[PDB]
């Protein structure tokens, strides 16, 4: 009655009707793992029960990739087409691009053979590994996030190697206006109103890169 | 149930062992040949800057050679000039030329048939049996010289590290029905070099070419002989990775395997006893 | 006789016959509840008659989603439109305790044994997780003063499985296609309720992790989900054929595997380099995005008729279109949509750039 | 390859869909065809007994032997899995005793056990609801003497005794090619044969699946068809020298040009013993 | 005459026309070496570079002042702005000189070249250095050489060889200093 | 291990100081546990081990803190008995330990 | 906070948490048990504390 | 399996760093002094760090 | 496994032992050509993962 | 030689067999490691080969003769 106790246990986190006070309830269980394996017994009995998976690799966290979120096994389908819409639009590019890196990383596990334009994607999701990578303790609002991520989605970081990313996303969060994260933050969506702002803003930035 | 999982964890670690013996018979090897091939190397720059460099001409009859290795544990090498093989070979054709492919190496033959099989003729194999030498490189020359072709192109991969192999085309021209045809810039561009033969130029031209000939056909097969250690080290070193993560893959396997075997026959005893007191 | 479903490994390896039963095993994490969604989007439409959806202790929250899907797509009609409807769910879902899970299921197949026997008619009976039947019942009988018997189970598994599941099938009067979900405990086949539930599906569709973790969705192994309608006698012997090819070159890739893990593709020969490629086309090819998965894709989902099944799979086991690489059939609908793909594939490799100048983003506009 | 004698137990033995049933069946359906043809007293009555099956397959097997005409000597002992396992315990020994009347009176009879994997199961359910405590994987010790109790009972007696037969067919399921099962390590040493059917042949074109390194029969050459024996002699050691040949040659290494032959012999061969779903040659 | 607007330069685009477009395109001796013909210059006074080669070794590539070619005219010494030449050599020694020293080294029979830059290269197959050659078994490889006569055109020429090469190298080891 | 840790908390809470522990091979404390929890009846849990393996580990590891008063600093000897991490003794212990020193030949 | 023992690798590298545990994953002939005895004197010797 | 001076500078300037960080990573201890004569060292932190 | 490679009986040339095969017992020559035997039979179970 | 230990070690061995049996189980570490590549005779390294030859030496030296004590 394992399965029984952690279905009664989680089964409580909602999302109420409007009628019955319109509140929620999010849960977040901590299971674990010995070695990674996914077919244990508790963890297929909790996955069966929860509505979404935040995977963390040892592998990753080893290398200095902290948060470690394997980002092909964690799903979360709820969520997706219910969150804020202005990260959603450059989300769904920002996983083509993180699909890819893992398709070509994995694809290339030693470096022998060179296409020209793999090596784009072999750059740009080591960019964005490093972009989305962050250190312990450090909340960072849906505002200076849509903005970090929107910067390196696109071009405006390339300009580095892999290495001062670390000084850049703080660079690029200073050197912004912050008039403009009140209206992300308020208009919910990067509107073309602020889409030009957006990329007006992101061309006179001082990049400790070069 | 138990017992595949131990054995196939035995069989994928002496794998393992044996990939981590040949990457360092490889790696040992590339470097005693190492020794030779810019000693080898001294030979293909003098016939280039004087002769030039024209692959592309409309030759009539034409032996393309691709030398290969021998033992296919080749890794990205033998295949990779089979398709440098006609992607040089389709370049060249406009007008329907004579075309005889010639293959050197065991494995040039298992994979240049499959693609040009009409125009190929001739299968050297067993070539870096002992080693290489300069007289058999004579010998091959002069069974690709009783056909009398009008160019000779020669596919190989010149090695100039362990991690870079790019395939070259080595040109060895026609003496008089194309070699000093090509030189006719504003009269010839050879004439300035004063000849001091026996016979007229015409048959020392010969001469030359069949030594140019056998000198890069030597290089071309010293060169693959080369990479090909090159390419095996790099090939035996992904073998042994992949031997070690499908071997750590199989020791967690045995592992979980252990403890749910021990686990259920642990339980089998408990439902034995608690049911009979 | 051939249920046509709309998916393409389902309506080619494994075909539904419409008077029998249906088994999806899933490992929690393949998709088997997504699976069964696109088969009811697909199916309980086009087939007319009433479906019956037990849920028999899966998410709470996916039955509050499918009321909210099965009402506004007119499938639920509320208010003084009840009699239109053509669903009647019967909700045990997991927060109920393990007598509550151990009925459930017994009350979906007598909401459908009554349309099947009184009224007449063909009846949908999708019994979501019928391993959870399995499980309260063995939560249950560690309590009635019984022995256990092999993993953890209930002494009495077989019998009550087949008092279950004998009743769900096509009698002279109706018939009930059963689609039933079968979670499989801990990607464990050997356990004792999928072991003894395979004896009873007709043509069972076993859902694996490892294609799921190349993202082929759906998950279905190819090489392990099969039918009884997968026969010369009832589909025609060219579906037969085309089918048994595919599963040839499949099981030749799978015996590959190990040579190409340990060494690589270039120590293989070429007829095998032949095989090896053909068998990763028809290893993505069966791959399809779903009309349910838009929600969280953003991709349309593609409906796929059998004649293109069948046209698409025999043209990739001939070799007709060789040419196209693996990706062109990766997330497509059939095979004109894999050239579809390959037009858009190869155009985006040269037209990547020239965004400088001409945009919106200038001030003054 | 492995001929079946009449007073030969031959086991029938698996994976969960491979080609068990329909081997089976077949040998059912060749006996419409031979009793045709052969006199009186060498006559073949088989009686298909189906332990735990689903109903519906046990209407489709009636829908097919009196679509052949081999209800004509067939009985069908049908203990579906909605009978109590006290039924499903029984049902392959009364079956016996239904086919065992043929083994009195002269006759040669034939009798298939399906799934006997499941009558353990369905023995396994009351010994551990009487209280007998478990031993191997919940099994009571005393299930191989369940099976021994009923599978020596098919024999081929003397000539004072009527000179009868009974030929058996047990099925065993199991689960992965897991031949260390508990259950199917009783059946493999009691039965004369052994026709071990893997999935990984079958979705490679061998069907029948006959995992023919794997599959024997203690009676040997002396009980066979004698114009099969003097050709097929060669036939097993034909496809003994194809397998080594393709163990050595799948990294795809090196060819000898005359092993490449006996390669090639066997590959002629491999596809010679495939066979269609209901036909008897 | 000239019909054929060929070069490895030109290669580049004519590769690119119908090959696909994934691969770089193969590699031409012409890119590995930087020592051209035509190059004016590479003179510098009285120091002329000798790339002198082998098959299996490179002897020498450093810069000498006078190198003498056993031609098949006779031997003749290369200097400096020496003239462009292509020159089939007689089997003899080749004469190494850089100044007061002076290194002498038989040579079996090969080509040898003079660019317009006053470069010279080289190329004989054995170079053979006159310390590791002995004067006792070339009276009796002549002694077998001008024995064995018959009537075949390929052993005259094989023969007439030999006798010309074991003589040159009796000349070339009795003179010695 | 207890009387270990009732001279140790008489060496922190009373003396002030900061003290060391040595648990010698704490997989033995499991072991020996693990004996005395089969001995009384207990129904075994995995691959061996008593069913409070948890509470009775923690019952010891968890007077191994800082106080107000002191300190207990324990230095326990890691024995893995397969060489598997996967292993509940090894498991059940690494959730306790802080810092590891890998010793090597 | 940190508990200097002395040894620079086990300060550096792997340091010691004041009031945490430790793992030590030795062997026979390793040296353990001057590994132990060094870690008494030290601690007693500058942090005046005792040791078990 | 190429050799000991294969390597390049920017990596062989490591390789005696490390070589010489690996060797100093050792302490002679004050219970062994016992039987190795040479007397131990206790050694403070910032010392540690500051040194290496 | 040896009697699916045919040989027949499939008598295990390594594992089968005996108290009878020792040399003071049944003479030198007999243990001598056994042994042999015994090392040859292993020598090849060792190569045949390289032979495989 | 790989697995067998004794806890106690060399501290109660008898001298003079300390002296040699330090430097014996040093070429048979080396020679476990070096130990599958003897197959690969033809491929030697001028060292490893000199070290899996006295592997060989030792190996074949400790063999013994059913009781016979020494
Ligand atoms: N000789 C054959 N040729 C082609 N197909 C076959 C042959 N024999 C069986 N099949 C096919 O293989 C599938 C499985 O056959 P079979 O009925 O023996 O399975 P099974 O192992 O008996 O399954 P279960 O044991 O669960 O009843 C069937 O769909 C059948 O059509
Ligand atoms: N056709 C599909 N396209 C994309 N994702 C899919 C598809 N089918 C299943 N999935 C993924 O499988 C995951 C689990 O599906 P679900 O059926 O909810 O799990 P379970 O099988 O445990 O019920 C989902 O998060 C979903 O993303
Ligand atoms: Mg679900
Ligand atoms: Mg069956």
């Amino acid at each position: 009655d394992v399965f029984y106790l952690h279905s009664r246990l989680l089964e409580r986190a909602a999302k109420l009707s409007k009628e019955l006070g319109g509140g929620s309830l999010t849960a977040f269980p901590v299971i674990e793992t010995q070695a990674g394996d996914v077919s244990a017994y508790i963890a297929t009995n909790v996955i069966s029960i929860t509505d979404g998976q935040i995977f963390l690799e040892t592998e990753l966290f080893y290398k200095g990739i902290r948060p470690a979120l394997n980002v092909g096994l964690s799903v979360s389908r709820v969520g997706s087409a219910a969150q804020f819409p202005g990260m959603k639009q450059v989300a769904g590019t920002l996983k083509l691009e993180l699909a890819q890196y893992r398709e070509v990383a994995a694809f290339a596990q030693f470096g022998s053979d060179l296409d020209a334009a793999t090596q784009y994607v072999l750059e740009r999701g080591a960019r964005l590994t490093e972009m989305l990578k962050q250190k312990q303790f450090a909340p960072i609002p849906i505002e200076r996030q849509t903005v970090a991520v929107y910067a390196a989605t696109k071009g405006f970081l390339d300009k580095v190697r892999v290495q001062d990313i670390v000084a850049a996303e703080e660079a690029v969060i200073s050197q912004v206006n912050p008039a403009v994260f009140k209206i992300l933050k308020a208009n919910g969506k990067i509107t073309p109103a602020l889409d030009a702002h957006l990329k007006a803003e992101l061309r006179k930035v001082k990049l400790p890169g070069a | 149930s138990n017992q595949a999982v131990k054995q196939r964890i035995r069989a994928i670690k002496n794998i393992g062992k044996i990939t981590k013996a040949m990457k360092m018979v490889a790696a040992s090897k590339m470097k005693n040949a190492q020794i030779a091939v810019e000693q080898s190397r001294g030979l293909v720059d003098p016939f280039v800057r004087l002769f030039g460099d024209f692959p592309a001409v409309n030759s009539n009859k034409s032996v393309v050679v691709a030398v290969t290795s021998d033992k296919g544990l080749c890794g990205g090498l033998n295949s990779n000039i089979t398709k440098y093989t006609r992607a040089t070979l389709a370049t060249t054709e406009s007008e329907g030329k004579d075309v005889v492919v010639v293959s050197i190496g065991d494995k040039g033959r298992s994979q240049l048939t499959r693609i040009e099989s009409q125009r190929y003729q001739l299968a050297i194999a067993d070539t870096y049996k002992v080693r290489v030498t300069f007289g058999q490189a004579s010998l091959i020359v002069e069974e690709l010289i009783k056909h009398n072709p009008q160019s000779y192109q020669i596919l190989f991969n010149k090695f100039r590290s362990a991690i870079s192999f790019k395939p070259t085309v080595a040109t060895i021209l026609s003496p008089d029905l194309l070699e000093k045809q090509l030189e006719d810039v504003t009269g010839n561009s050879l004439d300035a070099y004063d000849i001091e033969a026996s016979h007229e130029r015409s048959d020392v031209l010969r001469d030359l070419t069949e030594f140019h000939l056998g000198v890069t056909l030597y290089n071309a097969m010293l060169e693959n002989n080369c990479s090909e250690h090159a390419s095996r080290m790099s090939a035996m070193e992904n073998s042994t990775k992949s031997a070690g993560e499908m071997l750590g893959k199989l020791t967690l396997d045995y592992n979980r395997k252990r403890q749910a075997t021990i686990t259920t026959e642990l339980i089998e005893i408990i439902a034995g006893a608690s049911a009979l007191m | 006789e051939i249920l046509v479903t709309g998916i393409k490994v389902v309506d080619l390896l494994a075909p539904y016959q419409r008077g029998g039963k249906i088994g999806l095993f899933g490992g929690a994490g393949v998709g088997k509840t997504v699976l069964i969604m696109e088969l009811i989007n697909n199916v309980a439409k086009a087939h007319g008659g009433f479906s019956v959806f037990a849920g028999v202790g899966e998410r709470t929250r996916e039955g509050n989603d499918l009321y909210r899907e099965m009402i506004e797509s007119g499938v639920i009609k509320l208010g003084a439109e009840r009699g239109n409807s053509k669903c009647t769910l019967v909700y045990g879902q997991m927060n109920e305790p393990p007598g509550a899970r151990a009925r459930v299921a017994l009350t979906g197949l007598t909401v459908a044994e009554y349309f099947r026997d009184i009224e007449g008619q063909d009846v949908l009976l999708f019994v979501d997780n019928i391993f959870r039947f399995t499980q309260a019942n063995s939560e249950v009988s560690a309590l009635l003063g019984r022995i256990p018997s092999a993993v953890g189970y209930q002494p009495t598994l077989a019998t009550d499985l087949g008092g279950l599941q004998e009743r769900i099938t096509t009698t002279t009067k109706g018939s009930i296609t059963s689609v039933q979900a079968v979670y499989v405990p801990a990607d464990d086949l050997t356990d004792p309720a999928p072991a003894t539930t395979f004896a009873h599906l007709d043509a069972t569709t076993v859902l694996s992790r490892s294609i799921a973790e190349l993202g082929i969705y759906p998950a279905v192994d190819p090489l392990d989900s099969t039918s009884r309608m997968l026969n010369p006698n009832v589909i025609g012997a060219e579906h037969y054929n085309v089918a048994r090819g595919v599963q040839k070159v499949l099981q030749d890739y799978k015996n590959l595997q190990d040579i190409i893990a340990i060494l690589g593709m270039d120590e293989l020969s070429e007829e095998d380099k032949l095989t090896v490629a053909r068998a990763r086309k028809i290893q993505r090819f069966l791959s399809q995005p779903f009309q349910v998965a838009e929600v969280f894709t953003g991709t349309p989902g593609k409906y796929v008729d059998l004649a293109d099944t069948i046209s698409g799979f025999q043209g990739v086991l001939t070799g007709k279109y060789d040419d196209l690489p693996e990706m062109a059939f990766y997330m497509v609908g059939d095979i004109k949509e894999v050239k579809e793909k390959a037009d858009k594939m190869a155009k985006d490799i040269a037209s990547r750039k020239e965004a400088d100048n001409k945009k919106v983003s200038e001030e003054l506009k | 390859l492995v001929p079946i004698g009449r007073g030969q137990r031959e086991l029938i033995i698996g994976d969960r869909q491979t080609g068990k049933t329909a081997v089976a069946i077949d040998a059912i359906i060749h006996q419409k065809n031979c009793n045709e043809q052969v006199p009186k007293a060498q006559r073949v009555y088989c009686v298909y007994v189906a332990v735990g099956q689903k109903r519906s397959t046990v209407a489709q097997l009636v829908k097919l032997f009196t679509q052949t005409g081999a209800m004509r000597y067939t009985i069908m002992v049908s203990a579906t899995a909605s009978d109590a396992a006290p039924l499903q315990f029984l049902a392959p020994y009364s079956g016996c005793a239904m086919a065992e009347y043929f083994r009195d009176t002269g006759k040669h009879g034939l009798i298939i056990y399906d799934d006997l994997s499941k009558q353990s199961v369905a023995y396994r359910q009351m010994s551990l609801l009487l209280r007998r405590p478990p031993g191997r994987e919940a099994f009571p010790g005393d299930v191989f003497y369940l099976h021994s109790r009923l599978l020596e009972r098919a024999a081929k007696l003397s000539k004072e005794l009527g000179g009868g037969s009974l030929t058996a067919f047990p099925v065993i399921e199991t689960q992965a090619g897991d031949v260390s099962a508990y259950i199917a390590t009783n059946v493999i040493s009691i039965t004369d044969g052994q026709i071990f059917l893997e999935t990984e042949l079958f979705y490679k074109g061998i069907r029948p699946a006959l995992n023919v390194g794997l599959s024997v029969s203690r009676v040997g050459s002396a009980a066979q068809f004698p114009g099969m024996k003097q050709v097929a002699g060669t036939l097993k050691l034909e496809l003994a020298q194809y397998r080594e040949v393709a163990a050595f040659a799948q990294f795809g290494s090196d060819l000898d040009a005359a092993t490449q032959y006996v390669l090639e012999r066997g590959a002629r061969l491999t596809e010679m013993l495939k066979q269609k779903q209901f036909a008897p040659i | 005459e000239a019909a054929a607007p060929a070069g490895p330069k030109e290669f580049t685009e004519v590769w690119n026309k119908k090959a696909p477009s994934t691969l770089i395109v193969p590699e031409f001796p012409s890119n590995y070496t930087a020592v051209k013909a035509v190059g004016e210059g590479q003179v510098h006074g009285d120091a002329f570079p000798v790339n002198f080669y082998t098959p299996h070794s490179i002897l020498s590539q450093a810069q000498k002042d006078t190198v003498v070619l056993p031609g098949v005219d006779g031997y003749f010494g290369v200097k400096a702005s020496h003239v462009p030449t292509i020159a089939q050599l007689k089997p003899g020694v080749v004469e190494l000189h850089s100044g007061a020293e002076s290194e002498k080294f038989f040579v079996s029979g090969g080509f040898a070249f003079v660019h317009p830059n006053g470069v010279t290269d080289i190329c004989v197959l054995e170079a053979a250095t006159l310390d590791q050659v002995d004067p006792a078994a070339v009276k009796s490889a002549l002694a077998a050489a001008s024995a064995a006569q018959p009537t075949d055109e390929f052993e005259q020429a094989a023969n007439r060889a030999a006798i010309e090469l074991y003589s040159a190298l009796e000349s070339a080891v009795e003179a010695k200093a």
